């Protein structure tokens, strides 16, 4: 499956965790933002790499990144 | 067990396949106040029984896309919809919400999963790890 | 899922995508599973002696059938009127028409016509008769199968080549420059000497009698005495017939220079002290570099030492960086060879080495057209690979300050500038072009802008030629340089002047806009590559490009969009501009020669000058035949040309299909027909192993080029062998 | 001696032969024969048509010179008179707006005074204002 | 009259009208779909002829997808 | 009509269905698909879905449009080559006072037109002389139009081969050269959109294709008496 990777420039913004359209990311309490909440991706197994999440982050380049790596039937989103 | 009336639905092609009885599907319960018509992601509209409804479906990006759509496309809104995953042989697990609070909220418990202490621009070059297994994230 | 063993990432991928992408990532043995830096190479040379042995088997196939199936012995009879025969035609779906047409020189059934001009080849290096041919095709199956058996040899774990012996540069330099050059230069010249110019004096020699018969009348006296000049007297007069003893010299080794009369070609003696000239250089050369006697350069120091107080640290640390990365020095002998390639063409259309391949206009044709085609290829692919080395083998803190790591600060003046002479280049070109057009097309030819090829046609005088009368150094017999009693000048100035070859041919204003456009097409082609290369380290979009890998589809629609924006997406795009420059180019090169072999040079520069007379002149006019090969009437000769041309013509076409329509498409159109598929009775107890899935992206863009190349590559190629062959052949 | 391979166009047989049947370009009827007249004083092929060289003599300075300063005053007029009016504009508090909306008594301005455009680049030059430091560029990353 | 006579405008006119039908039976196509993604509403096409175009489609473009390619292959 | 004929008929049918399944396909699945099952949530006009799910490029239904009017004149410009070839070959041409009648290119369609071949040489070719050879005439204005289609054509497939990434990384060095000078501009320059980018590649697409058929159709058909 793919690698969705969350790096300590994120600010607690939810965007990403929302604009999540098969429930991967979650958000889980933190200390480096003013939020005090980080995202995290407990549930990468599921992700399918349209990088959603990618375009909802606000922040300068990204603090979240989604690698595309092994391919599987969920990550290609087969309905046969 | 899973209980629930199914949604009054005429059926069409865009529903399961193979991969249901074969590999796996998922399921989506809710209860809804009201009788009323809600579009099936398979294509179409389909009228969901007052109270409890149960549906079956192919993908679980189809069952989160129906939640959404019952959680943004009702004046009451319906915030009770589970989504489990069914396996050929008879095991149900279930998905969403993980922990009864919607990820979008932060809810003490959780673990930090998939987070690096670093920035983006500190991630080593691929000369350094090359040979290896890994990938300049993975490490 | 066993395919492919290399990448368990593939294995487990339950659609038929891993059938794809375990073809493509076959051989890049970098990236397979557990692999090591000694079993890298160990492979990669097993790998290039089966390359090798494959060319050997390629060559020996060649001579074979030409001895099997063609006419060799009646065609040294006569190489000027009766056409070489490259091999049999047995095809059961041919008709009567198809037979009769392609019974053709002389022969008793269907069979082809050779255009590689190995006939002339075969007949200057000596050989004469068919038992020759058979058996240099056998002893070329014994070499294939020695290096075969020394490919599975040095595999065995007693005979693996470590890891210091193939990061040893300095003597892999020395023996592949004093040996692999110099002496098997050395053993050709040889090969001529004792054979070939025999040979074509008359004199018979062959294994059976070269240890009897001495080359020379003064054997290794005068060579060992230093009185080499002796092998110089008496050289081939100007009526020498080749093959023949009537007008035959004795020298071995002579300097005349310019053609022989009678083959249009260079003298063999020439060509034999050439080549045993660069192989005592080679020779020398190759006794430079530190191997195991203390004496000899070592090439670290010398990189290190040539350092610059503008460039920083000069060459510093450049010696680790070339020779721990692969991809550095595959890109190193991709551009060398490309240019190397270049050169032949260039240097081989103009200077004939072969007898009697200067009349064979065809063959000439397709020959420079090969060459110049494999040159563009093997110069894409060293800059791909480069940005592929930029990618992965490239390490900063190494080569900080240096002038790998000084290319990076100042790339972005380098895409500017760049940028900037495409552009001038393109526009004053175009806008000359319509200008000619417009202006031609209003019925005034004569308000055209002609400029002269000033500086190329200076070019020509000093290299000797007179037409222009320009009078400057070889041209100016007072200069000091034609007054130095160099044996080469009475006939390479006699060979310069005359108009029926192709040295130094007489250019004008069409020749110098095509030169422009050839270069605005090589600057534009270099551009893109050069700025892919440049960028695949990363960029202000993509910061991170280098974690992401060489090739990979797109960065999602985020960010205003990121589609083809990886390295190979730069090289895909460059590869288009390649093809489109080797036309024009080739479309040059054609026309001028078809209007000299024609001896109708006016109509050329004529209609040279604006775009419409190429598109009339040169594509409507020489098309009148080719596309006349089968006709509702009959069929001739050129059918098969005929139906290559239309072949072509659809592979390129189909190409658009992948080019233009993207991923998502036919994605949805699948999953209606696996459906289909799924709801049909008695089509259900058949089901597929793999899922079926649309084909990726990178891979489909691949798909979509390498369809378009080769339509483009089967219609220029039909094209010119049918029009060439209809108006010489 | 030079240019061997061409003649003028005054001698010229096929020069002569095609010059009588020039076509009219605009509505006067004797612009074919100031054509004609004109095009006798330069270098023609055997196809009879006017050829430019542009080696550097100054013989034929008309060729390219002349037309050489003349595109290249024009060139650096409009390259200065816009750099200029962009500088101008770049301290309005929205310069996007006047980017679209063109300023017009400013941009007129402007346009007025772009004659004196190479003593301004010199001037400019000198005074270090012209090119900016790369410590103070945006670079992407290497 | 003489239109007939006049091949050049026979050919222009036929050739003008054929390419501004084909443009505006796309356009047909393309706002269609404008309609189907913007302005269709689920809840008052319950069991029409628009929901059971959208709940037997597969069937339509499957058949039609081979109903293309027989004729392709066999023209 | 004879077996030319039927196989043209039969090949324009082929066409109009083909182009029937891509639009009826773009309205069809313009709500959702099994693909993508929110699909009405990202609008009619948006380039993809991301390089997720194997890849998502052109499910939109603008991009179904796009692709259809390619199509489209691919099955407009077999029509009215046909027209033309069938009424010079069979009806037009000349009557002599006898009564016998002298079709424009003396009856080549019925045995020409069975093979692509024929097509090229003796339709494409053949007819192609009267607007190759109009320079230094009053048709000259369409020969130059003929080059100017084949132009155009080419030129809008460097945006439908080509993606946005690279054109933006190219802004981003001419960006750097304008900023040496103190020149860039306020506005800043970014590369087309990816629908941008298709709608310009099928625009000129088109348009250099039509101008290339005008100007053929008008040369041919003002020669031909
Ligand atoms: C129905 C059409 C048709 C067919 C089937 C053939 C068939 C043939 N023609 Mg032919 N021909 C045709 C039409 C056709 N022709 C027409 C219209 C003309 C013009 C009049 C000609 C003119 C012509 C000439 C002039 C010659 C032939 C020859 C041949 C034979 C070549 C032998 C061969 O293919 O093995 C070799 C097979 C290959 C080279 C394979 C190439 C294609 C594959 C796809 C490439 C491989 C890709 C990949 C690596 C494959 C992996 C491995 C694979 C097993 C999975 C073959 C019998 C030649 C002949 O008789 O000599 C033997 C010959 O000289 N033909
Ligand atoms: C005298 C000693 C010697 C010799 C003869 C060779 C020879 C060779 N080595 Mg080598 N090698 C040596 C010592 C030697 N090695 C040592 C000491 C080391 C260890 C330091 C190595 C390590 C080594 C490696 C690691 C590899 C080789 C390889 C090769 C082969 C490459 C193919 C090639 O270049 O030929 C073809 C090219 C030529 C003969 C010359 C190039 C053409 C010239 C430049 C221009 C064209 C000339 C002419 C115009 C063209 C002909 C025209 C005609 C057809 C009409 C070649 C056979 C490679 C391999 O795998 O081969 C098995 C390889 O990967 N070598
Ligand atoms: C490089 C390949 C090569 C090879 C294998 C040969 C081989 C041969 N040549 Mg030859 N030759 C060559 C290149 C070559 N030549 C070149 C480039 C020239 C310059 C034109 C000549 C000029 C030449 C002449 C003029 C003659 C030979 C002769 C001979 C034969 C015996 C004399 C000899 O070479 O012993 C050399 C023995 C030595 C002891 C030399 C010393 C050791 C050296 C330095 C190594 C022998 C078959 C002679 C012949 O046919 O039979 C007598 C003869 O008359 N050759
Ligand atoms: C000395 C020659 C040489 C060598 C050793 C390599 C070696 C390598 N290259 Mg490279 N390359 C070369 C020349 C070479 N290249 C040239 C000349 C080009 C320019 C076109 C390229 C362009 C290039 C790119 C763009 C890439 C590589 C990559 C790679 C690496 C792995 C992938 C690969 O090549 O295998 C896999 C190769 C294939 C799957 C090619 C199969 C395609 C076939 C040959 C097309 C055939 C067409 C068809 C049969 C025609 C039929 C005709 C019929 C109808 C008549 C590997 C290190 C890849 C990489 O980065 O990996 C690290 C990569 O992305 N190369
Ligand atoms: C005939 C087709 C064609 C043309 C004209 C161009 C032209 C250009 N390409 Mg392109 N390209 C093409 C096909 C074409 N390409 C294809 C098929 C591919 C493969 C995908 C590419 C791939 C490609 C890449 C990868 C790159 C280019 C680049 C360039 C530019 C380089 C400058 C140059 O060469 O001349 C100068 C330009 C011209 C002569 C074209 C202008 C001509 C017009 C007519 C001028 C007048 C404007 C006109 C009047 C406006 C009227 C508008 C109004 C009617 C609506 C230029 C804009 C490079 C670039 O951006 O360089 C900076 C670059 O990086 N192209
Ligand atoms: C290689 C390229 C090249 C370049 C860059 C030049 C450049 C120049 N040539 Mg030139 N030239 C060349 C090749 C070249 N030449 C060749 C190949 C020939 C042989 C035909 C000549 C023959 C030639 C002649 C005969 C003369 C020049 C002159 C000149 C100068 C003209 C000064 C001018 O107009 O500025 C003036 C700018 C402003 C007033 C502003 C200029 C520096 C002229 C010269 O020497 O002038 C000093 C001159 O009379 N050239
Ligand atoms: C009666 C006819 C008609 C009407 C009223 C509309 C009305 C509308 N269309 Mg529609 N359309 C039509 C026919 C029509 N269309 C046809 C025939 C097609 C097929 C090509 C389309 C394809 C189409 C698409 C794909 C889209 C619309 C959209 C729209 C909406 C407005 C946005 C728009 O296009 O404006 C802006 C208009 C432009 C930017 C056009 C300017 C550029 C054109 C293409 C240049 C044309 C060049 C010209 C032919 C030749 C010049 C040559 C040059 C050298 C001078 C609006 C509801 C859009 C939408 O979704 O809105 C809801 C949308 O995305 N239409
Ligand atoms: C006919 C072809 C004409 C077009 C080809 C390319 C045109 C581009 C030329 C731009 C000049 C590039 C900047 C020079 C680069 C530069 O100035 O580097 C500084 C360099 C001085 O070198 P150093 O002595 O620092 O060291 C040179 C080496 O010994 C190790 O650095 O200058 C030269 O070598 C000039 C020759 C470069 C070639
Ligand atoms: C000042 C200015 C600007 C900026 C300008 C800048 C920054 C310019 C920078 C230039 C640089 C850095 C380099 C320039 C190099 C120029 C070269 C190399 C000129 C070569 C000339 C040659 C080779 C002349 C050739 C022959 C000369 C001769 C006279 C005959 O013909 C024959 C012929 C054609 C051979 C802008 C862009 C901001 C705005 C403009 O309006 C003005
Ligand atoms: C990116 C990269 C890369 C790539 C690049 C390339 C590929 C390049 C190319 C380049 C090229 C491809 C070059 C070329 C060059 C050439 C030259 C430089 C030449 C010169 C010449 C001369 C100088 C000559 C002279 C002369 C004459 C003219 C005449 C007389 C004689 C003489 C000889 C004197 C690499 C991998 C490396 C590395 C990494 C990065
Ligand atoms: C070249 C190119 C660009 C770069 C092109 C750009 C930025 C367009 C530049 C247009 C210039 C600024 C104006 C020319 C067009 C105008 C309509 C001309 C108007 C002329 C009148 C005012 C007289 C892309 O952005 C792109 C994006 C996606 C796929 C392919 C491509 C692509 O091929
Ligand atoms: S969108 Fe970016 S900044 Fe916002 S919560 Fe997600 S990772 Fe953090
Ligand atoms: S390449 Fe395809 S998936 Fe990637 S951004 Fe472009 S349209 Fe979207």
């Amino acid at each position: 499956s793919h690698s969705v990777k969350i790096y300590d420039t994120c600010i607690g913004c939810t965007q990403c965790v929302r604009a999540c359209p098969l429930d991967v990311l979650e958000m889980v309490p933190w200390d480096g933002c003013k939020a005090a909440q980080i995202a995290s991706s407990p549930r990468t197994e599921d992700c399918v790499g349209c990088k959603r999440c990618e375009t909802a982050c606000p922040t300068d380049f990204l603090s979240i990144r989604v690698y595309l790596g092994a391919e599987t039937t969920r990550s290609m989103g087969l309905a046969y | 067990e899973l209980s629930g009336q199914p949604p009054k639905f005429g059926g069409s092609t865009g529903g399961l396949l193979s991969k249901a009885n074969r590999e796996e599907k998922y399921a989506i319960t809710w209860t809804s106040a009201s009788e009323q018509v809600f579009e099936m992601p398979t294509g179409g509209a389909a009228i969901m029984n007052e109270g409890e409804n149960l549906l079956y479906l192919a993908r679980k990006e189809q069952c989160l896309a129906l939640g959404t759509q019952l959680r943004t496309k009702f004046k009451p809104k319906i915030q009770d919809y589970k989504i489990y995953r069914v396996y050929p042989s008879g095991e149900v697990q279930y998905l969403h919400p993980a922990d009864g609070v919607f990820p979008e909220k932060v809810n003490e418990g959780r673990e930090a999963q998939g987070t690096k202490t670093r920035r983006i621009g500190q991630n080593p070059e691929p000369v350094t790890i090359k040979f290896s297994g890994k990938a300049p994230y993975e490490v | 899922t066993k395919f492919p063993k290399f990448s368990q990432d593939l294995a487990q991928d339950p659609t038929t995508r891993r059938i794809w992408y375990g073809i493509a990532t076959a051989h890049d043995f970098e990236t397979h599973d557990g692999m090591t830096e000694e079993n890298l190479y160990q492979k990669i040379f097993a790998s290039h002696f089966g390359h090798i042995a494959i060319i050997f088997l390629w060559t020996s196939g060649t001579l074979f059938h030409v001895a099997w199936q063609g006419n060799f012995e009646q065609w040294i009879k006569d190489p000027l009127n009766i056409r070489p025969i490259a091999h049999a035609i047995w095809d059961p779906h041919f008709g009567e028409g198809a037979v009769n047409a392609f019974t053709q020189a002389g022969a008793s059934n269907p069979v082809n016509i050779a255009y590689s001009g190995v006939y002339h080849w075969f007949y200057t290096i000596g050989m004469t008769t068919n038992q020759e041919l058979y058996s240099g095709a056998v002893f070329l199956l014994v070499l294939a199968s020695l290096f075969l058996f020394a490919g599975w040899l040095h595999l065995q774990p007693k005979f693996r080549p470590s890891l210091a012996w193939f990061k040893n540069a300095e003597s892999r330099l020395n023996h592949h420059l004093a040996g692999l050059f110099g002496v098997s230069s050395l053993a050709w010249a040889g090969h001529l000497v004792h054979v070939a110019i025999p040979e074509a004096r008359g004199q018979h020699v062959g294994w059976d009698n070269f240890l009897s018969t001495p080359p020379h009348p003064a054997g290794l006296m005068p060579f060992f005495t230093g009185n080499w000049g002796v092998y110089a007297a008496d050289p081939d007069t100007a009526g020498h017939i080749f093959g023949t003893s009537e007008g035959a010299g004795t020298a071995i080794l002579t300097f005349l220079g310019g053609f022989h009369p009678q083959t249009e070609s260079l003298w063999l003696t020439d060509i034999a002290h050439h080549h045993l000239a660069i192989a005592v250089i080679f020779i020398i050369a190759g006794h430079m570099y530190r191997t195991n006697w203390g004496i000899g350069h070592s090439i670290k120091e010398i990189l290190n030492a040539h350092k610059g107080p503008l460039t920083g640290a000069g060459h510093t640390n450049l010696y680790d960086t070339i020779n721990n990365s692969l991809h550095f020095q595959l890109g190193l002998a991709l551009a060398s060879l490309g240019v190397i390639t270049s050169l032949v063409a260039q240097h081989m259309y103009s200077l004939p080495s072969y007898a009697f391949i200067a009349q064979d206009h065809t063959t000439q044709a397709a020959l420079y057209t090969h060459h110049q085609y494999i040159a563009g290829f093997l110069m894409v692919g060293a800059f791909a690979h480069g940005a592929i080395f930029f990618v992965r083998d490239y390490d900063p803190v190494a080569n900080k300050d240096n002038v790998l790591a000084r290319m990076l600060e100042h790339k972005e003046a380098l895409i500017s500038h760049l940028s900037w002479v495409s552009l001038f280049l393109g526009f004053h070109t175009l806008g000359l072009y319509v200008h000619n057009d417009v202006v031609v097309a209003f019925g005034t030819p004569e308000k055209q802008i002609l400029i002269e090829p000033v500086f190329a046609q200076w070019i020509q005088a000093t290299s000797g030629k007179a037409l222009y009368g320009f009078d400057v150094l070889l041209s100016n017999p007072d200069s000091i340089a034609s007054t130095t009693g160099a044996a080469w000048l009475p006939g390479w100035l006699d060979a310069i002047n005359s108009g029926t070859n192709s040295l130094f041919l007489t250019i004008g204003p069409g020749d110098f806009l095509v030169h422009h456009a050839i270069a605005l097409g090589l600057h534009t082609t270099a551009l893109i590559l050069i700025k892919g290369a440049l960028d695949a380290r990363g960029s202000k979009l993509m910061p991170d490009k280098k974690d992401f890998g060489y090739s990979f589809p797109c960065d999602g629609p985020g960010r205003g969009g990121t589609c083809d924006i990886s390295a190979w997406d730069a090289f895909y795009l460059a590869m288009f501009w390649m093809l489109n420059t080797l036309g024009w180019l080739t479309f040059y090169w054609h026309w001028k020669h078809l209007g000299v072999w024609s001896g109708n040079v006016a109509q050329f520069n004529e209609n040279s000058t604006y775009l419409m007379g190429w598109f009339r002149d040169y594509l409507w006019a020489n098309s009148a035949q080719l596309i006349n090969g089968y006709n509702p009437y009959g069929v001739n000769n050129l059918s098969v040309w005929a139906w290559m041309f239309l072949f072509g013509h659809l592979v390129w076409a189909t190409g658009f299909m992948f080019l233009i329509s993207w991923r998502g498409y036919w994605q949805e159109l699948i999953e209606t027909i696996v459906w289909a598929h799924e709801r049909t009775p008695l089509a259900n107890l058949v089901r597929w192993k793999d899922k079926p899935v649309a084909l990726s992206i990178v891979q489909a863009r691949l798909v979509g080029l390498a369809h378009f190349t080769v339509g483009y590559v089967l219609t220029y190629a039909a094209f010119l062998i049918a029009s060439t062959a209809g108006k010489f052949g | 001696d030079d240019f061997a391979n061409l003649t003028p166009c005054s001698e010229n047989p096929a020069y002569l032969a095609k010059s009588k049947n020039f076509l009219n370009t605009t509505n006067d009827p004797n612009s074919g024969k100031i054509r004609a007249e004109r095009y006798a004083s330069a270098l023609c092929g055997p196809e009879g048509y006017p050829h430019l060289i542009v080696d550097g003599r100054f013989t034929h300075a008309g060729d390219f010179l002349i037309p050489s300063i003349l595109f290249l005053y024009i060139a650096g007029w409009i390259g200065w008179v816009g750099r200029s009016y962009l500088i101008e504009i770049r301290e309005s508090k929205n310069p996007e707006m006047q980017e679209v909306v063109i300023n017009v008594p400013l941009a007129i301005k402007k346009m007025l005074g772009g004659f004196l455009w190479p003593l301004a680049a010199v001037g400019e030059y000198t005074s270090g204002k012209l090119v900016m430091k790369d410590s103070e560029i945006p670079t992407s990353p290497r | 009259p003489y239109q007939a006579i006049d091949y050049a405008t026979q050919l222009s006119l036929f050739t003008h009208h054929m390419w501004i039908g084909g443009f505006l039976i796309v356009g047909a196509g393309a706002h269609g779909a404008i309609f189907m993604v913007r302005d269709y509403d689920p809840a008052k096409n319950v069991n029409n002829l628009l929901d059971r175009m959208l709940r037997h489609r597969d069937a339509i473009i499957s058949h039609l997808n081979w109903v293309c390619i027989f004729l392709g292959f066999h023209s | 009509l004879g077996t030319a004929d039927f196989m043209v008929h039969h090949i324009h049918a082929f066409t109009i269905h083909v182009t029937a399944l891509i639009l009826l396909k773009g309205v069809l699945y313009a709500r959702s698909s099994r693909l993508v099952p929110d699909k009405a949530n990202l609008g009619f006009r948006f380039p993809c879905d991301g390089p997720g799910r194997g890849g998502t490029c052109q499910v939109s239904g603008w991009d179904h449009v796009f692709l259809g009017l390619f199509w489209m004149y691919n099955s407009l410009s077999i029509v009215i080559f046909h027209f033309s070839w069938k009424m010079q070959s069979d009806v037009w041409g000349t009557v002599s006072p006898d009564g016998s009648v002298t079709h424009v290119t003396l009856g080549n369609f019925a045995q020409s037109a069975i093979t692509i071949n024929g097509w090229l040489r003796d339709f494409l070719w053949a007819q192609a002389a009267n607007v190759i050879n109009s320079y230094g005439s009053a048709l000259s204005a369409y020969g130059i139009m003929f080059l100017a289609g084949h132009f155009v054509f080419a030129f809008s497939l460097m945006f439908l081969f080509s993606g946005r990434g690279y054109w933006q990384e190219l802004i981003e060095s001419i960006v750097w050269a304008h900023n040496k000078l103190n020149v860039a501009p306020a506005i800043q320059p970014r590369a087309l959109s990816i629908i941008q980018g298709r709608a310009v590649g099928v625009a000129h697409y088109l348009l250099g294709g039509i101008v290339t058929t005008w100007a053929f159709f008008l040369a041919r058909s003002l020669s031909i008496g």
